């Protein structure tokens, strides 16, 4: 089945490009003159006075919440007294075809399962060993030849000749000894 | 209050106007132009072009076009 | 608690300054109706008024010597409260550490609101997991998808209140008979004669019951510069 | 132990009515301690000079009174109707009377299950259980499987390794015959093109 | 091998086939695979096995692919990916067959063998 | 190395004959992007997402609990979008051990 | 407000924000580079504007690393969950994480802000002297912008140090990912400062450092002192965020965890003695080379156990779950991604094919392959884990198949060439080059163009 066409009915297609008309034909800059509402705008945003130039924490519409016993308002649970027992329903989330939209059914099976571990400490141990020791042993087997590759560089050698090399901006000179 | 749970709350409620999304698009092309227009005022500036012709800097065919 | 800092001179006591000056009402205020501050001072004044009178505290039962002092007689309703205050208190600078939950005896999981986010480690040695982060909501039995750990959240909520000190005192505290302002003139001439004070607190008191003023050397310790 | 023994808070008394140590500056006046002890008497030999409190008389029929009421609470009593209570030992009958906020488990209102629910402990149990044991197993299983698997990927990681190793070999024979028989080595070849 | 000797626990399938059956299959549309290897209507649930009667622990794998084509299917029912195919129906063979694995094995090592040293050599 | 609470045989042991592995979806449900109603506004749209919440969700088992949803880290348990301020009661990270005090037990 | 708000969150989305921003115009200096080097001869930059090109590749490297990676990685995502992770309300010092945010931002505009108005020259981004003291008043506005970029680092690395104090969960890798990195800013920067500071005193206060009878070798020690912990300092948070994604997506518990913490602590400590790697060529005495080029194949070792970590945290993993996010995709394509770039090191780590391979474009697709490809798809793949907390939207990755490929194909296609013409060989730095040449930059150079248009397909 096409799920989407469960709930077609609640998207109906858009008429403004971005959701807003023009701001001539109306103003959502404005603050809402909706009673209740003064901290939004027209088009359901706030108010730049609510969250800028009269700020709260600026100093702006100081008002304590907390009274003078150091109390605030606080919900209750859903309690309900049975068998001789005071017991509490927790809340259960609204199904989520009302919050998504796709109907709630036919949906794959995902069985419970505890995490997959790796077992068996003695061969993980080992592995583990390897898992450092195998390239430890690579650079072991590099180090001899990267020595030897060096002291070949810096060998002192009998040379008979030499030939000066100077680099400028942007050419190259050479100096060399000249025929007698 | 409910609209100040969520930060960003306009944009993550999908209320916000798209004109803070045009800014940092602009914002990020204004960026990319700091390296093109130099480049052509710098080629106008030593050579009198605003970009070269490709191998004009070497020897080209007669009929070169 | 180890999170809190350092006592204040208010955690002591509180300057005389901060007596309220009608006492007259003071002292014919119901407890729910008394403030922090007026709370301090009518439980000091009608404290003191019945330990300055040595002749009459043998006579007095230990339920009536609580109430002049302002001491709440302790219940399974009120401890329960107090001890799971303290409780959310503590935790919040210390670690969460208790016996393996199970049905029978859920790990109790303090909170103010209807959620806080707890997390399982499993059990002891080898039987401890990685941590596995949920939200415990109000009202369901959890129980952890690794080790089987049963978790529980208690609210610390009464009648659209959380709980508090202030909240269990008074809803658990009954006035007693209304404070006798004769018996604070009475102590307050005890100790108090030929200028020597021995119950500073019961001669500004009396003075505030006489209107402020009234007797010797007051208006001058009333008198301030700036 | 704590502050190097400085208290954070503590008493000062003043001998004179009208003193203010923060609007006068004189250079008379001696502070004392909660005690009473001068401030020119150091704290080494104050601490040990025995200070003891004293109630007035008419106190003692009640501080009996509390005694025989509460028979752990006497010795404390007499000392101090006898004026060997110290600060010390305040110290101690405070402290050896403070219990703990009690707290029980019977009072907590329990989420919501019904009786068909609370019937079925045993079974969850039984298959949390049988969870355990299955997930346990599988990990020796699977820790087998893969890390053999493994030295595929070496065997593989060999052969192809070893590829390279023949063509380095062939190289380097190539290489050996070059100077020697190859006739693209050439010799009195080259002459220098001079200064254009 | 983990119902074989491992674990005695878990439903043991039938072989229905050692090769993946191939299957034309249409995007949106669900599927319902047989993972007892008794149904008759290869590789599907045939309304009349296992799978269908919820027997033993056997029930029907819902698969639904995300774009049309044609997909191989499990015929092992043993397959690591199942519903589809992977390789397990030949992996599963050697297991019963391991003499005729390995000449497989080595015909396509073989091959593969003389194709990459005869391209580097 | 971690490898599962460990088990005792007596505790693999059923108490009918008929028990088998209880057959519970723990897929959640079909899901996509949240869906904003258009009438609500920027205040109801904000209770709309707070009810959308995949960490708020369970599966209840047969006996009544439930296992709730879980990570390996704290940074799946704010609600998503994260609000200004996330975790205002410290989140418990809950230690087990074998000690005991008496004043805990009553007689 | 905007600019004030001090919320870790936001300032989380802002570090983002602007590395996206300051990576059109790092993206946009390295399609200059590719396409100038399509063939020889010029192409779009003039023979007489060569200095530009000098200018490109300074400002890209520069910017790349110092204005893009490290704010993303670094900035980004570490001052959007720490606190999270940490089960902390806020970041311990919300004022000075504002400051670092606006920091970051100044120091940008005066660069870009040089460009425009300054004569346009390079150095590199490595500022070697004499070149660097001998430039115009660019390289002074360069050094400002580091100096200046310097500030917002230490102070955001003493920002994440304090978590320590307050963290009140369990350290998880990821945090310990950006613990080390906050210490290795902490010992590097000064030193980097004070070597900044002597290139100052020859640019503007007359100091004679680097000319004769001073060593200009000096500044390269002090300079790589920095530098190489410095990508150390960019690739540890990218590996913090694989572990997290790693074990979330695959429902796996890290394996190993307390080696993959020491690993990290390893490779830092490590990483701070190694520096002279990049100075090979200057002609350092034997025994120091030996030295060096000895502790730096010792860098595998932990990297090595990092890595087969990793491998073990995918296997196994259940089928029934897709595997086709681009999180998992990117996070995958990191491992294999990786050895690719560190492999390559090791070969280079060699001083004598070092001395073949040093100034030449092997160097170059060695670094991209692990910053240009491995560090922007561990960003981008802890970005996509993080959308649902993020809330971003108006974008087509979270499930996009096509993009994981095309992104894949194509950057290797500009990169893969580059290791080629390194035996060719074709130096760094130039734009222009031999004719023989040409076929494998050809090849590159449509790479670059064909992964910038598979960047518009993503909105
Ligand atoms: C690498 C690229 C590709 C990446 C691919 C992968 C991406 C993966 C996903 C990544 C996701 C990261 C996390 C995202 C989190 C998002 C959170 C969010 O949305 O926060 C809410 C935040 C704000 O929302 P809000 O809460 O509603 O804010 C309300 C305001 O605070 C208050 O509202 P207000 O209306 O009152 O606002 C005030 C407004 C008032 O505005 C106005 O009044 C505007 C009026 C119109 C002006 C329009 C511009 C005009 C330009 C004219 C130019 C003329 C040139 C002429 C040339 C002539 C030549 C001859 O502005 C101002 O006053 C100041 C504006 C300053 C900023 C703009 C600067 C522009 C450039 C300036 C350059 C100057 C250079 C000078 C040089 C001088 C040299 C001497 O959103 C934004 O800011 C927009 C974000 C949009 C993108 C989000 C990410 C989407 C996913 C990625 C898409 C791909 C992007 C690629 C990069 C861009 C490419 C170009
Ligand atoms: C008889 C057949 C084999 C013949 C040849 C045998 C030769 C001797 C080998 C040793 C003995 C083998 C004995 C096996 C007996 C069976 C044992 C067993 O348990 O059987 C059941 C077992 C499976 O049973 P099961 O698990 O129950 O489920 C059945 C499924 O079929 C599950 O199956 P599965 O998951 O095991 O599937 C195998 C799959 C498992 O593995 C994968 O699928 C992993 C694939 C990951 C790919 C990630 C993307 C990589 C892209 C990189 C691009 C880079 C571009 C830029 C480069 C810049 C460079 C500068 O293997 C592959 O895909 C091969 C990946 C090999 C490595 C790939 C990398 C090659 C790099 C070459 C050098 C490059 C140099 C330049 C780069 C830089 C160097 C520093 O079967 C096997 O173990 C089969 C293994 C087959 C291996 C075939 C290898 C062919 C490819 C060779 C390399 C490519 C070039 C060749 C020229
Ligand atoms: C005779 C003389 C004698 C001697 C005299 C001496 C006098 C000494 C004076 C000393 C003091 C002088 C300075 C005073 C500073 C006062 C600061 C203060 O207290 O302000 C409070 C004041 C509070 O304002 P308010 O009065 O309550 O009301 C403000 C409005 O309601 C607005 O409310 P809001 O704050 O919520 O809105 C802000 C926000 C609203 O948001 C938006 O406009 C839309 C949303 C964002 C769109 C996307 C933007 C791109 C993404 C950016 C991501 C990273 C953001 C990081 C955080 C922001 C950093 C700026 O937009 C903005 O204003 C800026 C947005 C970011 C712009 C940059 C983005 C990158 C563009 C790159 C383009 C090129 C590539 O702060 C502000 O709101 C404005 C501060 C402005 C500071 C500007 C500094 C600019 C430096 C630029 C570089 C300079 C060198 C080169 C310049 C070359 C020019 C040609
Ligand atoms: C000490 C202490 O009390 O620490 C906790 C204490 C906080 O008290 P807490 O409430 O117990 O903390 C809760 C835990 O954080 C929560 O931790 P947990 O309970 O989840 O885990 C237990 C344990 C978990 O941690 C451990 O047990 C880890 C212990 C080992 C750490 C690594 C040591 C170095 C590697 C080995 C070196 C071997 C050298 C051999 C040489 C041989 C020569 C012969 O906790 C700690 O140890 C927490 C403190 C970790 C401090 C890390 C400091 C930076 C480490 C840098 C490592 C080296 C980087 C090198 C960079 C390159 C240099 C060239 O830490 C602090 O006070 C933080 C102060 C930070 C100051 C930063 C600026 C310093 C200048
Ligand atoms: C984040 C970026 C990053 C990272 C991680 C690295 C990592 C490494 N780099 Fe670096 N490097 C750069 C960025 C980076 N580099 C840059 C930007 C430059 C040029 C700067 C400039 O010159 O301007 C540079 C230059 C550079 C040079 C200079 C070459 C030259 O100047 O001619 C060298 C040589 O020593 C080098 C070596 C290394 C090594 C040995 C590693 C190691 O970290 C690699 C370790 C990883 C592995 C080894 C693979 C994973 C491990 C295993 C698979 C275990 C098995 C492997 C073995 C046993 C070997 N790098
Ligand atoms: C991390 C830093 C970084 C990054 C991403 C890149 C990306 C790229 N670089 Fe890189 N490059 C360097 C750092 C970087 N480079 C350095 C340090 C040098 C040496 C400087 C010097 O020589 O002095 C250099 C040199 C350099 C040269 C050498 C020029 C020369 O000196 O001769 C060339 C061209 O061949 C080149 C090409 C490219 C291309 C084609 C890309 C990319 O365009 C490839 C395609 C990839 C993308 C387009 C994605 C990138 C996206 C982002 C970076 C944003 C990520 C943000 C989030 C995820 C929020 N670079
Ligand atoms: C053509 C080149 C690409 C243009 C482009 O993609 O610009 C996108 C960008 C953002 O637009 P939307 O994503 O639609 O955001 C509004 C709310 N949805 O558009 C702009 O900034 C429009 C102006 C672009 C000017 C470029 C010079
Ligand atoms: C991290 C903190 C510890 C860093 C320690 C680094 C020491 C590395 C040792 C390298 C070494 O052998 O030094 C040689 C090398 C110079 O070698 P050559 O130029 O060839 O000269 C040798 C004879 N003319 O020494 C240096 O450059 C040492 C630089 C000083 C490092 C000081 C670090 C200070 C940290 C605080
Ligand atoms: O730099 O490695
Ligand atoms: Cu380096
Ligand atoms: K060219
Ligand atoms: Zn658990
Ligand atoms: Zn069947
Ligand atoms: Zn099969």
């Amino acid at each position: 089945k096409s799920y989407y066409d469960d709930f077609k009915d609640r998207l109906k297609p858009g008429k403004y490009t971005q959701g807003r008309c023009p701001q001539s034909e109306g103003d959502y800059r404005q603050e809402s003159k909706t009673i209740g509402r003064e901290h939004l705008n027209d088009d359901g945003t706030r108010s730049k006075r609510y969250t800028v130039k009269e700020a709260d924490a600026l100093g702006y519409h100081y008002h304590p919440p907390i009274d003078k016993k150091g109390q605030v308002y606080v919900k209750g649970p859903n309690t309900v007294i049975e068998r001789g027992q005071t017991w509490i329903k927790g809340y259960e989330l609204p199904s989520m075809e009302y919050t998504y939209g796709p109907k709630q059914e036919d949906i794959p099976f995902y069985p419970r399962v505890k995490l997959n571990v790796w077992g068996n400490y003695n061969l993980v141990m080992k592995v583990e060993f390897l898992f450092f020791y195998l390239p430890t042993i690579i650079v072991f087997g590099i180090c001899i030849p990267v020595y030897t590759i060096n002291f070949a560089q810096e060998e002192v050698i009998y040379t008979t000749m030499t030939v000066k090399v100077t680099g400028r901006q942007w050419y190259w000179v050479y100096e060399v000894e000249s025929p007698t | 209050n409910l609209e100040d749970h969520f930060d960003l709350a306009e944009y993550m409620m999908k209320m916000h106007n798209p004109m803070s999304e045009y800014l940092y698009w602009i914002a990020g092309f204004v960026s990319g132009l700091h390296g093109i227009l130099p480049l052509l005022h710098s080629n106008y500036y030593f050579s009198g072009m605003f970009l070269p012709r490709d191998n004009d800097n070497t020897q080209l065919c007669d009929d070169s076009w | 608690y180890r999170h809190w800092h350092r006592m204040s001179e208010d955690d002591w006591a509180l300057p005389l300054d901060s007596m309220p000056e009608d006492v007259k009402t003071l002292m014919a205020t119901p407890q729910t109706e008394r403030g922090f501050v007026e709370d301090y001072w009518y439980n000091r004044i009608r404290g003191e008024a019945t330990l300055l009178d040595p002749e009459a505290l043998p006579s007095k039962s230990y339920i009536a010597l609580a109430r002049d002092m302002g001491l709440q007689i302790v219940d399974e309703p009120s401890s329960h409260m107090m001890g799971l205050i303290e409780l959310y208190e503590y935790l919040r600078g210390a670690s969460f550490v208790g016996p393996f939950g199970t049905i029978e005896n859920p790990v109790l999981v303090p909170a103010v609101g209807q959620e806080r986010v707890v997390a399982c480690t499993g059990g002891v040695g080898d039987e401890e997991h990685f941590t596995l982060w949920f939200r415990c909501r109000e009202g369901f039995m959890y129980r952890c998808g690794e080790c089987d750990q049963i978790f529980m959240l208690v609210r610390l909520y009464y009648e659209d209140r959380y709980w508090t000190q202030t909240l269990v005192r008074d809803t658990f505290m009954s006035d007693g008979d209304m404070f006798d302002l004769k018996t604070l003139e009475r102590v307050h001439k005890m100790w108090n004669k030929d200028e020597m004070v021995r119950w500073e607190v019961g001669y500004w008191a009396q003075d505030y019951v006489l209107g402020k003023g009234v007797l010797p050397g007051m208006v001058e310790e009333h008198t301030r510069v700036n | 132990a704590y502050n190097g023994g400085y208290p954070f808070h503590y008493v000062v008394q003043y001998d004179d009515p009208n003193y203010d140590c923060e609007a006068d500056f004189e250079f008379e006046e001696i502070p004392r301690d909660e005690f009473g002890v001068p401030a020119h008497i150091p704290p080494e030999l104050s601490t040990q000079i025995r200070h003891t409190y004293y109630v007035p008389p008419q106190y003692y029929p009640f501080l009996k009174k509390l005694g025989e009421d509460t028979p752990e609470l006497k010795p404390y009593t007499d000392k101090l109707i006898m004026g060997d209570m110290t600060y010390d030992d305040y110290e101690e009958m405070f402290y050896k009377f403070a219990k703990p906020l009690k707290i029980y488990r019977s009072r907590l209102p329990l989420p919501y299950r019904t009786d068909e629910e609370i019937s079925q402990e045993k079974y969850v149990n039984w298959c949390g259980r049988w969870y355990s044991y299955r997930q346990r197993l599988q990990g020796d299983y699977y820790s087998r499987h893969y890390f053999r698997d493994w030295l595929i990927g070496v065997m593989l990681g060999m052969y192809l390794g070893n590829l390279c190793v023949q063509q380095h070999r062939q190289y380097r024979v190539d290489m050996k015959l070059f100077y020697l028989e190859a006739p693209e080595h050439k010799i009195n070849w080259v002459k220098p093109r001079g200064d254009l | 091998t983990w119902t074989e000797i491992w674990w005695e626990h878990d439903p043991t399938p039938k072989v229905a086939q050692y090769r993946p059956y191939v299957c034309t299959v249409e995007s949106g549309k669900v599927y319902w695979w047989c993972a007892c290897g008794e149904s008759k209507t290869q590789p599907w649930v045939d309304g009349h096995c296992k799978c269908s009667k919820r027997e033993g622990g056997f029930r029907p794998r819902r698969w639904e692919p995300e774009h049309d084509g044609v997909r191989l299917f499990c015929g092992c029912k043993s397959c690591f990916s199942s519903p589809t195919w992977n390789g397990g129906c030949f992996t599963k063979w050697m297991q019963s067959n391991p003499a005729g694995g390995m000449l497989y094995c080595f015909a396509a090592a073989f091959g593969f063998g003389t194709l990459t040293v005869y391209r580097k050599f | 190395i971690y490898e599962g609470q460990t088990v005792q045989e007596s505790e693999l042991i059923p108490q009918e004959d008929d028990w088998v592995i209880e057959e519970t979806n723990f897929c959640l449900g079909r899901n996509c992007y949240v869906r904003f109603r258009e009438e609500d506004d920027l205040a109801r749209r904000a209770l709309h997402q707070m009810d959308s919440q995949l960490n708020k969700m369970h599966t209840r088992l047969r006996d009544g609990t439930v296992i709730p949803y879980m990570s390996f880290h704290p940074d799946e348990m704010v609600d998503r979008p994260a609000p200004i301020h996330t975790f205002s009661e410290k989140p418990l990270l809950k230690w087990t051990w074998d000690e005991t005090y008496e004043e805990a037990y009553d007689d | 407000f905007y600019i004030l708000v001090n919320n870790n969150k936001r300032i989380g989305i802002y570090y983002i924000k602007l590395s996206i921003i300051i990576g059109i115009l790092g993206i946009v200096l390295s399609y200059i580079i590719r396409v100038e080097l399509y063939n020889s001869g010029n192409r779009i930059i003039k023979y007489d504007n060569v200095n530009y090109y000098n200018m490109v590749i300074t400002l890209h490297g520069l910017l790349m690393i110092f204005y893009i990676i490290m704010p993303g990685l670094y900035g980004g995502i570490p001052l959007y969950i720490l606190p999270i992770l940490s089960v902390i309300t806020d970041i311990v010092l919300p004022r000075i994480n504002n400051i670092s945010i606006i920091i970051v931002l100044i120091s940008y505009i005066v660069v870009i802000n040089s460009i425009v108005i300054e004569y346009n020259i390079g150095t590199g981004w490595t500022l070697y002297p004499p070149l660097s003291i001998i430039g115009t008043v660019i390289v002074n506005m360069i050094l400002y912008g580091l100096i200046i970029i310097g500030i917002s680092s230490i102070i955001s690395a003493i920002n994440f140090m304090n978590i320590l104090i307050v963290i009140d969960g369990i350290i998880y890798v990821y945090i310990w990912s950006i613990i080390i990195t906050s210490v290795l800013l902490i010992i590097s920067l000064p030193i980097l400062n004070g070597i900044l500071l002597m290139i100052l005193s020859d640019i503007y206060f007359n100091s004679i450092y680097f000319i004769l009878n001073g060593d200009v070798v000096l500044y390269q020690h002090l300079f790589w002192y920095f530098g190489h912990p410095e990508v150390y300092i960019l690739i540890l948070p990218a590996f913090g965020i694989i572990s997290i994604i790693l074990s979330v997506l695959n429902n796996k518990i890290i394996f190993g965890m307390k080696s993959m913490i020491l690993a990290i602590i390893m490779i830092s400590i490590l990483g701070s003695i190694v520096w002279a790697h990049h100075i090979y060529t200057v002609g350092l005495e034997l025994d120091t080379k030996i030295y060096f080029n000895n502790l730096t194949l010792i860098i595998s070792i932990p990297t090595g156990n990092k890595i087969y970590n990793w491998i073990i945290l995918y296997i196994g993993s259940y089928n029934i779950l897709y595997n086709g996010y681009q999180s998992l995709i990117f996070s995958i394509m990191f491992i294999i991604i990786f050895i690719i770039g560190g492999i390559t090191g090791i070969i280079i780590s060699i001083d004598i094919i070092d001395i073949g391979l040093h100034d030449t474009y092997y160097i170059v697709s060695h670094f991209h392959y692990i910053l240009s490809i491995g560090a922007v798809i561990s960003l981008l793949a802890g970005i996509l884990l993080l959308k649902d907390i993020i809330g971003y939207y108006n974008v087509i990755i979270k499930i996009n198949k096509y993009f994981g490929l095309l992104l894949f194909i194509n950057i290797n296609i500009i990169f893969t060439p580059q290791f080629i013409i390194g035996f060719n060989v074709m130096p760094r730095r130039i734009l222009e080059y031999s004719d023989n040449i040409i076929v494998w930059n050809l090849i590159s150079s449509i790479g670059s163009i064909s992964t910038i248009l598979i960047l518009l397909s993503i909105f």
